[PDB]
């Protein structure tokens, strides 16, 4: 009996039982990463049980390794807390500025932010080369960096442009959520930024694209159907059906924007904007309507 | 008192543990039914 | 005496631009 | 790899040793004007103290 | 057994309408097909119809009586109209004015009604098209979520008003007041399972969007073919994803993850909003009760004066 | 003597220097222009009272 | 607020917006 | 037969392990007893 | 290549027109326009 | 057998590491033994 | 299927029951244990009062 | 047969271990017993 | 499973019973070591009272 | 065999490693013995 | 052979530079040597 | 596996017995580190009172 | 030759700018020079 | 050989570069040695 | 492994021997040197009293 | 490896010899110069106390 | 037949214990019977 990559057992195409050590084997391939173009090798091209290191790998584990360590010295010292659900790891003060110092408190957030970041650079380069050895597209590394961006516009660039570098979010377990809640009643009707509310809309609906995406997948996977059983069925309900193509590109594309228009939003709300409910106040004065109604329907 | 509440172990600490070993779990099992050998096509006629 | 230095290094960096270019564009 | 002296032959081409000139006659010239630059920059105001 | 021919091209009630199919062109470009197609209409979807649009002509209505039946305010106050649940007296009480919660509770019933037989659509096509019915209990599953918030909730608490009020900006105020009422969502342990699924939901969609668009050259796209033998796209991103964290899956388990992280963010959700109000009345006390609160003596307060 | 035929031999590839030179530079005057005219015609932001 | 060092950091949220583009300007480009 | 010996074992370990953590905490926080201070 | 060359300086010209527009009618120090 | 050696010397290992620290860790947090100050 | 008993020769395998009697040892154990302990802490501090 | 001995063996032991903690949490929760101090 | 005992010989290996052997001396020791550990903390402060 | 020489290598390494760093952590935290000021 | 020669270098070479930044920054942050301005 | 003793064959290699001998002195060096270190610590300051 | 001539100009070429655009960045966001007012 | 002679070039020189950009980072950010107004 | 000793053959490479030899050395020269520094810094300052 | 010494041969390739007295001979001038830096910077300001 | 046995005995078992779950919930939330206190 011929077992199926789904589970089932089918008595007896092409195909035949191959073990994963003969694809494992045959597709390494090594010499092809991002660095060997750059400097003619790569220092380390070798594989460390299932995992390939290359020059980025070993960047991104002592960027985690020194990152870890500087988090737990900060709420196990100088905090004496000993639980990770108190912790309160701050930035510095907001009077210091965009300078630090050792010796004023702060300091080991400035540490661990510095390593996150370099980790999260390496995984992404790392990324990058490992699709470049298999032949690949670059779309993983796209919607990475997008997460990335995400989070280099929250630490980096909202603090700098507002100048004094207190503005960065605390990294401790259920307290960034007072950061949060803060910063999100500072500006009232955070709902009423318009890029916000895309970005929910993006949110929801890759969520219910995914739910859909898998009953549909999953609604034929042990049966014997002809393949277009899928088409019918999504055109008798709503009256379209996208394709085996379209539904992967719609999920990276909703994906990606979503956290594109919420970091937008961010940085927007930081600087440019001080109250979204008089963000609006443009509205009801345009000379369309300005001068239709009487009492509390004036405006 | 240094503990917390029975409600707060409950619905804080019960699905935490249910979270995390339920996703061990089953990480294991996807990369177990993944790597096991079944019917493929063959890389070096496969282009 | 900051614009008289900036006027310096600009010159500089023509000067040498073109120089390049001309061993380049030959 | 006529031009090129005996012990640097096995390293350079002929067509690299008239470069490797040049680059190190840039790095000179290059050394000798950031001298110059840095002499006026301390003129105008100090940054040791 | 089943003829597609027939389940697609069938007339009258129990068939199909729009069926000369249309076609798009720029969708046929940037997604891989074009065609409007034919629409089925059984018996379940036209009572989902009726219903529906009864609903919204109650609310419509109501919206142009709030205007004084003034179009260009009409336009211009669209956005922010709302049909309210009636007010706090009166609890759970029917004999309410028109203006004062009565279109508020029969467009209310219309919907429940609509998404009921919407269901019960999705479930005898997903029979009659020979194909599984994973898709209902989703569906279901969204529907206890919709089911707490509208109906289940504003019961056991004895008031209409803890629901939303149908409209455009009234959905925000209801989840805004939601929060002020019962202390603070963020220390709601429901909230913050559904959070978890949520995020992940999306962070698994994006991957597996991108995993498969970029193997597309080896026709990766497939999942009903690659479900009987692999091929080289699909090796291909096993081998990505073993590569980079240590472990990856096939082309059958995904698609179970990416369910059950939708189906556990419904339900979860469902769960913290109802036990939201009955039992904790405050989340914050509740939370510094159970020690996952951290302290704060010395803010550095600066940081959010204008 | 080069080290890059394809690029400083052939026309086509000695067209993408230029191009490269000009778009920093109208980048950075554009820039430049449009921050001076912004700063020279302004006001003073906050007279005390 | 210093308006250059801001313009600068929205010009760079802008740029960080341009893979997506790029993405789709390639997907319309092929499949013709 | 209807169910195997394996999963048996594993279902009742899980409740057993589940029900005695949950009832230490429980009687630990409940401070009716004099245990640990 | 011409045609991006060509889009690129029209629609900086035309940004910067806009914009130069818009600041200096903010300024108020000209006595344009009231 | 129902369950490997391998199995059962994993599940065993753990379960005991993890009891024992958290055993630590709550008698610790008691402060009901004067132990570290 | 040669140490089971004739009765559960259709549920047991040879090898789980081993297994089985070494759970019911241990299940009888902790029942014994328990029951001390729970008549001891009643005799220390009655919890139903 | 309608159904399977799983089926009612698996609907019968959940239902029964969820009615038994539902009972005692509204049951213990009431505070109407005196257990365990009060 | 030359080394394992008749009535073991349907559940262990040859190479597992010396895991197994090494499993029980440590878990033994443990035992002991524990026993003792809890016998001088109770000498020094009561924690039921 | 059940486990691979490597795999207890790598493990007891891992473990040790981590004990040392939190031990030392916390004895630093905890302010009993007038260490490092 | 159990491991390779350079994976035992380079975890080794990790492991010593990753403790020697540790260790200088903890004993710089903790103020208790008066060496680089106290 | 000829250096390995005849007890331990179906467990080891020959290569991982040298090994095994190396982690073994090791643990053993660092367990009398540790004893003394602990000792010295205790003259220090008591931590149990 | 263990590295070629071409991959030694570039690698140089490359240093040289980040290095010269990074320490005018750092020397012009100093206190000693404001941006050279 | 373990090692080849340019990967440990390429290793050294980034290694270096990195650690001498962080040591004047760091001095400069103490402020112990009046450098550049500080 | 012409010139690795006979106890060390089965594991150790021809090439690999000087490179250990290498890594050996420094890691004296490199406890020397540290021993050293503890003592200078005690010296100067001690950090535990 | 003509011009590589006996005991290196199975490390270093006859090119590569003198890329390695080249990094060696940079190496220590760097050396000279940072112990000078070193001396200086200490004669400013001492960093110690 | 029009309906089969199974389906008719689950919606009825599910229809009588929602009832009976609804009902006692109803009637205890009311507070006019002097139930548990
Ligand atoms: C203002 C006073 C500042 C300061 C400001 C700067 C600035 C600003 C810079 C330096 C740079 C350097 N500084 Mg200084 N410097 C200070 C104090 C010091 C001290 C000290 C202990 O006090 C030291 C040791 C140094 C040392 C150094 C060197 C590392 C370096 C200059 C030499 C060099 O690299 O040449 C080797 C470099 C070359 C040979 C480059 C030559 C480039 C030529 C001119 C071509 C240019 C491009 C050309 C037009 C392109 C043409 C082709 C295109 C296709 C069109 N500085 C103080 C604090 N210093 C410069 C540098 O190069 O850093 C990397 C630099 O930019
Ligand atoms: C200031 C506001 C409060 C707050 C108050 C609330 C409240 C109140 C609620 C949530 C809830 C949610 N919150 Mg919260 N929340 C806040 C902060 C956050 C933050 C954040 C980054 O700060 C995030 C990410 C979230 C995230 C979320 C989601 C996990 C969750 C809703 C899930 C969902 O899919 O609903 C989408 C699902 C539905 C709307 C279901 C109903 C719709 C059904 C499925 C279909 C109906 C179709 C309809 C009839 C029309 C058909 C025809 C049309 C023509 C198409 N909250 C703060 C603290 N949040 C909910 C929850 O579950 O909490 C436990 C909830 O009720
Ligand atoms: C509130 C006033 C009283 C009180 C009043 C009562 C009353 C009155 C009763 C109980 C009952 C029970 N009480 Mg009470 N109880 C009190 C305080 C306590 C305390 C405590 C710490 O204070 C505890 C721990 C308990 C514990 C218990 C249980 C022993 C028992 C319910 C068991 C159960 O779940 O059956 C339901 C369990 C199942 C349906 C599951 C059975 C599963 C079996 C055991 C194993 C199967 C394994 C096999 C592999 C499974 C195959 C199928 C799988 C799906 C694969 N009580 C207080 C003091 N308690 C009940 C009782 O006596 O029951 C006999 C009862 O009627
Ligand atoms: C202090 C008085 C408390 C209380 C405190 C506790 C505590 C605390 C516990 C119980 C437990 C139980 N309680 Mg009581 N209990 C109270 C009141 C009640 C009342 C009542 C109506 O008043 C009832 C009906 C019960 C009923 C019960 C049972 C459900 C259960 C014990 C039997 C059992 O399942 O054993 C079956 C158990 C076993 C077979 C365990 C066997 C374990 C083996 C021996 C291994 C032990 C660990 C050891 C370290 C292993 C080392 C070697 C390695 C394996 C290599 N309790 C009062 C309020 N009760 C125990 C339990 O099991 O809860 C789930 C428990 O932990
Ligand atoms: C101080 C008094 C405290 C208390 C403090 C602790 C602490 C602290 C711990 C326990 C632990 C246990 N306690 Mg006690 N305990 C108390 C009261 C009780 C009461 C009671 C009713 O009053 C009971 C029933 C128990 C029962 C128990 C068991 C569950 C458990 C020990 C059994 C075991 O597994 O042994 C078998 C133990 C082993 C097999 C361990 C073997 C470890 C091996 C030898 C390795 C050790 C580390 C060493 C460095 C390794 C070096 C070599 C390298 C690996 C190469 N305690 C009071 C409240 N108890 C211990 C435990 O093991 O929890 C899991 C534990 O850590
Ligand atoms: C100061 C007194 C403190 C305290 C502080 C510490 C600290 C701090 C540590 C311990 C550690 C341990 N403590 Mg103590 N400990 C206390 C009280 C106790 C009590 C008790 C009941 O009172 C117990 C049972 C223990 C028990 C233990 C052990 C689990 C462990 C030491 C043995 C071991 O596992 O070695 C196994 C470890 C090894 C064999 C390591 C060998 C390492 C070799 C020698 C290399 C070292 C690094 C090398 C120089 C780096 C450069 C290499 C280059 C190639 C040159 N401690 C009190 C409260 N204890 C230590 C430990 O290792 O925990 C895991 C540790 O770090
Ligand atoms: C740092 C990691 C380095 C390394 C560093 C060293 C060092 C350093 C030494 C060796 C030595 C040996 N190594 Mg080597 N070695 C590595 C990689 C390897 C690999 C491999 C990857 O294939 C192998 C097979 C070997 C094999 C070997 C043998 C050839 C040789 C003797 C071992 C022995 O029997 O020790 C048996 C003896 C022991 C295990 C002693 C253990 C002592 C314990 C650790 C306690 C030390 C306490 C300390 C001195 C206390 C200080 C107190 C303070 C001063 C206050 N190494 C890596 C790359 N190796 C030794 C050698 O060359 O001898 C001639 C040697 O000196
Ligand atoms: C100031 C006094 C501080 C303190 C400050 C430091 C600092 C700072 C450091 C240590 C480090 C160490 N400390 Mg101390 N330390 C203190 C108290 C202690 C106590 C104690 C019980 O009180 C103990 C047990 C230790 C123990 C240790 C060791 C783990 C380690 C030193 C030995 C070592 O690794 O050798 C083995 C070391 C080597 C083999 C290194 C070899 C390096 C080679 C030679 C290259 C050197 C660099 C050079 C620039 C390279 C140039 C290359 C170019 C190509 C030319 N410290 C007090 C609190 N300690 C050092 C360490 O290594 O931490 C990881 C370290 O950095
Ligand atoms: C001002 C006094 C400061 C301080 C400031 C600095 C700074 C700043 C630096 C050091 C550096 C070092 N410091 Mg110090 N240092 C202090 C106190 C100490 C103490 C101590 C216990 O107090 C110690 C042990 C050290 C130790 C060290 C070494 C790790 C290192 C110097 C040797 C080296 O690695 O050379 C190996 C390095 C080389 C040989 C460099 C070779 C560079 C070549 C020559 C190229 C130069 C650039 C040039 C433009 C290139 C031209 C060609 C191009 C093609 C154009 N410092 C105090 C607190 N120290 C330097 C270092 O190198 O760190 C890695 C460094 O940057
Ligand atoms: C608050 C207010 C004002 C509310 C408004 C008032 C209203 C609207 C009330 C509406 C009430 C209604 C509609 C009540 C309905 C009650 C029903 C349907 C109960 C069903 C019982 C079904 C029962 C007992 C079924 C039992 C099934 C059994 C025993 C099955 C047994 C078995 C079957 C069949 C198997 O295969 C094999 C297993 C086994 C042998 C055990
Ligand atoms: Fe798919």
């Amino acid at each position: 009996a011929l077992p199926l990559p789904s589970g089932e057992t089918l008595p007896a195409a092409s195909a035949e039982v191959i073990p994963f050590s003969i694809i494992e084997e045959f597709y390494k391939r090594p010499g092809k990463t991002l660095a060997a173009r750059f400097f003619g090798v790569d220092p380390f091209d070798f594989w460390i049980g299932r995992f390939y290191v290359g020059l980025f790998g070993a960047i991104s584990i002592i960027g985690i390794i020194l990152g870890v360590a500087f988090y737990l010295y900060e709420g196990v010292v100088n905090e004496g807390t000993l639980n990770i659900l108190a912790m309160r790891i701050e930035p510095p003060p907001v009077s210091q500025g965009l300078n630090v110092d050792p010796a004023q408190p702060g300091f080991f957030w400035f540490l661990t932010m510095v390593a996150a970041t370099i980790a999260f650079v390496g995984w992404l380069l790392r990324q990058i080369d490992i699709s470049l050895k298999l032949d690949m597209g670059m779309e993983v590394p796209i919607a990475f960096g997008a997460v990335v961006s995400s989070w280099i516009t929250l630490q980096w660039l909202r603090p700098i442009a507002m100048g004094a570098w207190g503005h960065g979010f605390p990294l401790g377990i259920t307290h960034h959520l007072d950061w949060v809640s803060n910063i999100g009643y500072q500006y009232y009707n955070f709902f009423y930024n318009p890029f916000h509310a895309i970005g929910i809309t993006l949110l929801f609906a890759s969520t219910l694209f995914l739910h859909m995406h898998g009953s549909a997948v999953l609604s034929e996977a042990k049966r014997n159907i002809s393949d277009q059983n899928i088409h019918v069925f999504w055109r008798n309900i709503l009256g379209y059906s996208i394709g085996e193509i379209g539904i992967h590109r719609v999920a990276f594309w909703t994906g990606a924007a979503s956290v594109l228009f919420s970091n937008l939003c961010i940085f927007l709300s930081g600087t440019f904007v001080k109250d979204w409910n008089a963000f609006w106040g443009f509205w009801d004065k345009m000379p369309i309507w300005n001068g239709v109604g009487q009492g509390a329907l004036v405006a | 008192s240094p503990w917390p509440v029975w409600s707060g172990y409950a619905l804080c600490f019960v699905p935490l543990a249910a979270v995390i070993l339920g996703f061990i779990i089953a990480a294991r099992f996807t990369d177990k039914q993944a790597t096991s050998a079944y019917l493929r096509l063959d890389p070096a006629k496969a282009n | 005496m900051a614009p008289f230095l900036m006027a310096f290094f600009t010159i500089v960096l023509i000067v040498a631009t073109l120089y390049f270019l001309s061993m380049i564009m030959s | 790899n006529d031009l090129v002296p005996d012990q640097w032959k096995p390293l350079f081409n002929n067509a690299q040793w008239l470069v490797h000139d040049i680059v190190v006659k840039t790095i000179y010239g290059g050394l000798i004007i950031a001298v110059i630059a840095h002499v006026l920059c301390w003129a105008w105001t100090p940054w040791i103290r | 057994p089943i003829d597609l021919h027939d389940e697609e091209y069938r007339d009258g009630l129990e068939g199909t309408i729009a069926k000369p199919p249309g076609h798009v062109g720029w969708m046929q470009r940037l997604l891989g097909e074009g065609q409007v197609g034919p629409i089925y209409v059984g018996l379940w979807g036209v009572i989902s119809f009726i219903t529906f649009f009864a609903s919204a002509f109650i609310i419509l209505v109501d919206y142009g009586r709030q205007v004084g039946w003034n179009p260009i305010i009409y336009l211009r106050e669209f956005w922010n109209l709302a049909v309210y649940p009636p007010p706090t007296e009166y609890g759970l009480s029917w004999n309410v004015p028109w203006d004062k919660g009565g279109a508020w509770l029969a467009a209310t019933f219309f919907l429940h009604i609509s998404v009921l037989t919407w269901w019960a659509r999705l479930y005898t096509r997903a029979k009659a098209t020979g194909v599984g019915t994973q898709l209902a209990w989703g569906f279901a599953s969204a529907l206890s979520l919709y089911f707490v918030i509208y109906l289940f909730h504003p019961l056991a608490l004895g008031n209409w008003s803890a629901a939303p009020g149908h409209g455009f900006r009234a959905i925000l105020d209801w989840t805004n007041y939601v929060s002020i009422h019962w202390g603070n969502f963020y220390y709601n342990p429901f909230h913050m399972l559904s959070i978890f699924f949520l995020l992940g939901s999306t962070l698994l969609l994006a991957m597996h969007g991108a995993t498969i668009v970029a193997t597309s050259k080896w026709k990766s796209e497939m999942e009903f073919t690659e479900m009987m033998a692999e091929g080289p796209g699909t090796q291909r991103a096993q081998l990505f994803w073993r590569w980079v964290m240590g472990w990856n899956a096939n082309s059958y388990n995904i698609h179970i993850w990416a369910w059950w992280f939708a189906a556990f963010t419904a339900i979860t959700g469902a769960i913290g909003l109802f036990l939201s109000g009955t039992l904790v009345p405050d989340w914050y006390a509740w939370g510094e009760t159970a020690k996952i609160v951290a302290p704060w003596p010395n803010p550095d307060w600066a940081q959010y004066v204008f | 003597p080069t080290l890059f035929p394809e690029i400083t031999n052939t026309v086509r590839g000695r067209f993408y220097i230029v191009a490269g030179i000009i778009s920093v530079v109208m980048a950075v005057a554009s820039i430049a222009i449009f921050w001076w005219i912004f700063y020279t015609i302004t006001p003073a932001p906050a007279p005390p009272l | 607020m210093n308006w250059i060092v801001a313009t600068f950091m929205l010009m760079f949220v802008l740029v960080a917006f341009l893979p997506l583009v790029v993405s789709l300007a390639y997907t319309w480009v092929t499949n013709p | 037969r209807p169910f195997e010996f394996r999963t048996s074992v594993v279902v009742s370990t899980l409740l057993g392990l589940v029900m005695a953590l949950l009832i230490h905490f429980v009687v630990l926080s409940s401070g009716a007893f004099n245990w640990l201070r």
